C-alpha cells in the first residue's frame, strides 16, 4: 500500500495535464497547461496579489494575464513554467504532498536526451518525490490496450505521432511527427465556420467553436461522395445552440474539418496525411514486424476521437497496404486517456516496482541513471 | 602556399567589413534623405493647392 | 586546411565586391535624392512666401 | 478603342467608391459608399419625392434619411444597396451606358466564392455590360508598384489586410484581415481632442475631426520619446482653424491617433497590431519565399498615408526578422488610389483583353466560369 | 574534328547530370535530375502554360509542381521521364542539336541488359544521335585516375558501389551495392541539427542544410576519441550564417554526418559498411588479384568528398587487411566528376572511335549491338 496507492501517474500535455493515483480508471485532474502572467496590478475581492495562475483559472481569468503555454509540441519548452504546472498538480489539483507519492511522468516520442535527465533533475531536487519513472507515451497506450506490438497513432493537441513499438522497444528510426492537431483543427473550424457566413466575436464565441468540433464533427468514410450528399441536402445538418439562443447551423463543414487530418492540403499544409503517415512508418521498419504493426494500429488521443476515424484509416491503409496482409485498426472508447491509463496500470503492477527511479540511485548515479 | 593564401584572406576579409560598414551608413543616410524629400514633397502640394485655392 | 582557407577567401573577395557594387549605386542614388530634396525645398520658400503675402 | 477606351474600373470600399476608365492615372469618381433612405415624406424645392440617395448627396443630407454602409469589412453585406452604388456610379458618376463598356470591378482578401459569383450575376444580368473581371484588391496594388511577389499591407476605411502575392498568387492561407481601420481612427481622435477638453457638438464638428486625422496626424518613429518631447513642449504642437474661426489646438494626439494601429490596446482591441501582423503573415509563408516577402512590403490604403507610416514600419519589422535579411517597405505617393491604378494599368493592358469574361463565356457557364 | 569537338558525355545521377563535350576538363552542365509536373492549372508573367518542368526551374518552383526522380539509385525507372532529362540536356542546356553529334552516356554497375537496350533504343531511334556509346561509371572514374585495375567505391546521391576492376572488365560477381549515400546523408544531419535544438521550417531553411553537410561536414580520424574532444570543447566548433543573419551553430555534428558512412547502424540500417564493404568485395575476388585491388582504391562521388575520408579509409582497411599487404587510398581533387572526366577522355580519344555504336551498327543489328 505504500506505494501501491500511492504511486501518481501525472500525463503532461500540450494542451491538457491527465493526472490522478495509479489504480485509478480515469484521471483525477485533467486541465489546461497554461500559466497566466498578470497584465496589470490589482486582485480579485478577498484574495491577495497573485504572481501566475495556473489551469483553469489561468483560462478564465484571461483578458487581464498574458497566457503561456509550458510544452510546445510535445516537448517543454520552458521549465520554469513546467515547474509551476507540476506544483499546481500536486498540491493544488491532487492535493497531496510529494516527497511521499512515488510518481510516473511520460515523456514524448524523440524526447532530448537532456530534457529526461532535466524533469528527473527538478523532480527530484525540487519537489523530492521518493522515486519517479518517465514512460514514453504511445507505449503507453499501447499496452493500456494489451498489447507490446504494434504502432500507435498518437494524436493530442499540439503535435501527431506514429511510434512502431516492437516487444516494448519504440523504434526511433521509424516514429514520425506531424505538427497539425486538435488545435490546428479548432481554428481550421472557425474560419469554415465564419465562411458558412457567422461571427465568431466575443470570447464566449470563440471558446465554444472548440465543443462544436468535439460534439458536431465527423470523419466521413467516402468523403467525397459526402460532400456530393451535402448538396442533395439531406437530413445531414446540425445545429447547435450557442451560450445564448443564437442557433447556429453546421450541416456539411462538420466533415470538412477532420478531413483536414487525411488532407493537410485543406490549411496550407504540404506534409502527407494521416493513414499515409502509418503506412511509412510501417514500410521504414524491418520487413519480418510489417504483418504485426498492420493488424496492430492502436489509436491515441482527443483528436483521434472524431466518430468514424478507425473506418476511414481501415480502408486507407487497407488500399495501400500489399492485399495478403492483415489490416486491423485498434481504437478504444477510453482513448482521450490510454496514456494516462496505460501508466495507471504499469505503474499499479506488481512487477514495476524493481524499474521506479529512487533517490539512492539518482543521489549515487546524477540524472544519467533515469535517462537509460 | 597555405600562409600566403591565409594573409590575403585576412586582408580582403578586412577590407570587405570596412567597406560592408560604409554602405550602412550611407543606406541609412538615405532612408533619411528621402523621407526628408518626400515629406517636403508632400507639405507644399498642400501649401501649393492652399496657394491656389486662397488665390481663387 | 589551405583549400578551406582559399574557399572561404574566394568566397569573402566575392561579397565584398558584390557589397562594394551596392555601396557605389547607393552613394549615386543619394547625391541624386539629397540634390532632388534641395531643388524642392527652395519652391514652395518660395510658393509658402508667395502664399503668405496673397493670403495677407 | 473599341474597348481600349471603353474599360471601367470600380473599386468598391467600405469608406469609399473610386471609379473612372482604364487609361487615366487617377479615379474620375470618388464618393462616399452610402444610400440614404428618407425618414419622412417631402421634397426638395423644385425636385420631386426620391426614394433614395446615394454618395455625397446622402452625407450631405444626412439629417432626414437613415444613412446605410452596403460593405461592411470590404465585403458586399447588402446586394439591393449595393445595386444602388453601381448604378449611380455608372449613370450618374461616370455617365456612360454600361452595355457597351467591360466593367473591372475588385474584391476583398477572402471574398466568399458565392459572392464573386454575385455581383457577376448582377453585372451581367442586371446592367447588361459586355464583358467584366473581378481582382483581389492587393494583387492590383501589388502589380500598380511594378511588382508580381511581395506582401501587401492593406489599409482603408473598414479593414486592414496583409495580402502576400507570389508571381500574381495571393496566397490564402497567409492573409491576415485585422478590422480596425480609418473609420475606427477618426473615432478614437474624437475622443483623445474632446479629451484635451473639446467639444465636436454639431454635425459640422463631427466631420472635421476627420479633416483634422488627415491633414495634421502622424506617425512618429520612437512615439515613446515622442510624448517624452511632447512634454518638455516643443513646437511641435498644431493648431488648425475650424468651419468659423475657433482655433483648435492639437500638438500631442496629433500621433497618439495612428500609435493605435501598432497598439491596438490604445483602443480596447486584444488583436496584435500591424507591424507584427506583416510579420506573422510572414512566418505563415514558405521559407524560400520569406526573403521576397520582405524586401516587398507594399503598402496602399487611405489609412497607411499618416507621414512616417513607412519609417516606423521599416524599424518594426527589421527588429522583428532575422539580421540575413533585407527589409523593405514601399510606400508610393499615389497609394489612396494603388488599388484603382492597378486595376487602370492592368485592363488597359494589351494582354488583358483574353481574360474578360464575355456574356457568351457567362450565358454558356453560368456564374461559375468568372468565380475561376 | 568531325566528332573530336562533337562527342556528348552525359552522366546521369540519382541527384545530378553532368554534360558537356568530350574535350573539356569538367562538365559544362550540372543541374537536379527532377522533372516537375504542375499541380494546378496557371502560368508565369509572360510564359506560356508548361507541361512540364526540368532541372533547375524544376526544384525553383517546387510548391507548384510534383517533383519526380527518373533514376532510382541509379537505375532508369522511369523512360517517360528520362526521355525529358535527356532532351532538356541537348536542347536546352548544351543547346546542341543530338543528330549530329555521338554522345557517350554512363550506366551503373549491375545495370540490367534490358535498359542498356533500351537507352540505345531511344538515343538512336527518338534522338536520332549519329553514334553512341554507354560506360560503366565505376570503370570510367577508374580510367580518369589513370589505371585500369583497381577497385572504386562511388559514392553520390542515392546508391554507393564498390566495382572491383581487372584489366577493364568490372568483375561482375564482387559488385557491392550499399543504398545509402548524400541524400540519406543530408536527411540524418537535418535531424541531429534540430535535434541539437533547431528548426529548418521553411523551405529555405530545409534546402541549406545541405550547404551546411557540404561545407562544414568531416569524416574524423578516430571518431571515438573526437567525440571525447568535442566534451572538453575545444575550438572544434562551426557557427553558419543562415540565407538571414541566423547564426546557427555546428560544433560536433560536423562528423557524426560522414561516421554515419562507416556506421549505418547511425540510421537505422543492418547493413555492412563502406570500408567492411571494400574489404568484402576484395576477399570475393581471385587471390592472386587482390594485392592489386588493396593498393588502387579510386574514390569518386560526391559523397566521398568529406575531407579526411581517405585517411580513415586508409586506417579502417589496413587494420582489416593482411600485414603484408600495401593498401592505397586514390581520392583525387575532382572526384565529383571522376565519372564524367573519365568520359571526356576516352571519347575524346584516338582510340575509341572503333567502339562508338553507329546508326549502320544498330539499323542493321537491332539494340543487342551495344549491348555487348
Amino acid at each position: 500500500d505504500e506505494d501501491e496507492t500511492t504511486a501518481l501517474v501525472c500525463d503532461n500535455g500540450s494542451g491538457l495535464v491527465k493526472a490522478g493515483f495509479a489504480g485509478d480508471d480515469a484521471p483525477r485532474a485533467v486541465f489546461p497547461s497554461i500559466v497566466g502572467r498578470p497584465r496589470h496590478q490589482g486582485v480579485m475581492v478577498g484574495m491577495g496579489q497573485k504572481d501566475s495562475y495556473v489551469g483553469d483559472e489561468a483560462q478564465s481569468k484571461r483578458g487581464i494575464l498574458t497566457l503561456k503555454y509550458p510544452i510546445e509540441h510535445g516537448i517543454i519548452t520552458n521549465w520554469d513554467d513546467m515547474e509551476k504546472i507540476w506544483h499546481h498538480t500536486f498540491y493544488n489539483e491532487l492535493r497531496v504532498a510529494p516527497e511521499e507519492h512515488p510518481t510516473l511522468l511520460t515523456e514524448a516520442p524523440l524526447n532530448p536526451k537532456a530534457n529526461r535527465e532535466k524533469m528527473t533533475q527538478i523532480m527530484f531536487e525540487t519537489f523530492n518525490v521518493p522515486a519517479m519513472y518517465v514512460a514514453i507515451q504511445a507505449v503507453l497506450s499501447l499496452y493500456a490496450s494489451g498489447r507490446t506490438t504494434g504502432i500507435v497513432l498518437d494524436s493530442g493537441d499540439g503535435v501527431t505521432h506514429n511510434v512502431p513499438i516492437y516487444e516494448g522497444y519504440a523504434l526511433p528510426h521509424a516514429i514520425m511527427r506531424l505538427d497539425l492537431a486538435g488545435r490546428d483543427l479548432t481554428d481550421y473550424l472557425m474560419k469554415i465556420l465564419t465562411e458558412r457566413g457567422y461571427s465568431f466575436v466575443t470570447t464566449a464565441e470563440r471558446e465554444i467553436v472548440r465543443d462544436i468540433k468535439e460534439k458536431l464533427c465527423y470523419v466521413a468514410l467516402d468523403f467525397e461522395n459526402e460532400m456530393a450528399t451535402a448538396a442533395s441536402s439531406s437530413s445531414l445538418e446540425k445545429s447547435y445552440e450557442l451560450p445564448d439562443g443564437q442557433v447556429i447551423t453546421i450541416g456539411n463543414e462538420r466533415f470538412r474539418c477532420p478531413e483536414t487530418l487525411f488532407q493537410p492540403s485543406f490549411i496550407g499544409m504540404e506534409s502527407a496525411g494521416i493513414h499515409e503517415t502509418t503506412y511509412n512508418s510501417i514500410m521504414k521498419c524491418d520487413i519480418d514486424i510489417r504483418k504485426d504493426l498492420y493488424a496492430n494500429n492502436v489509436m491515441s488521443g482527443g483528436t483521434t476521437m472524431y466518430p468514424g476515424i478507425a473506418d476511414r484509416m481501415q480502408k486507407e491503409i487497407t488500399a495501400l497496404a500489399p492485399s495478403t496482409m492483415k489490416i486491423k485498426i485498434i481504437a478504444p472508447p477510453e482513448r482521450k486517456y490510454s496514456v494516462w491509463i496505460g501508466g495507471s496500470i504499469l505503474a499499479s503492477l506488481s512487477t514495476f516496482q524493481q524499474m521506479w527511479i529512487t533517490k539512492q540511485e539518482y543521489d549515487e548515479a546524477g540524472p544519467s541513471i533515469v535517462h537509460r | 602556399a597555405a600562409d600566403e593564401s591565409e594573409r590575403g584572406m585576412k586582408v580582403i576579409e578586412s577590407r570587405a567589413q570596412k567597406d560592408e560598414e560604409k554602405m550602412e551608413i550611407q543606406e541609412i543616410q538615405l532612408k533619411e534623405a528621402k523621407h526628408i524629400a518626400e515629406d517636403a514633397d508632400r507639405k507644399y502640394e498642400e501649401v501649393a493647392r492652399k496657394l491656389v485655392i486662397i488665390e481663387s
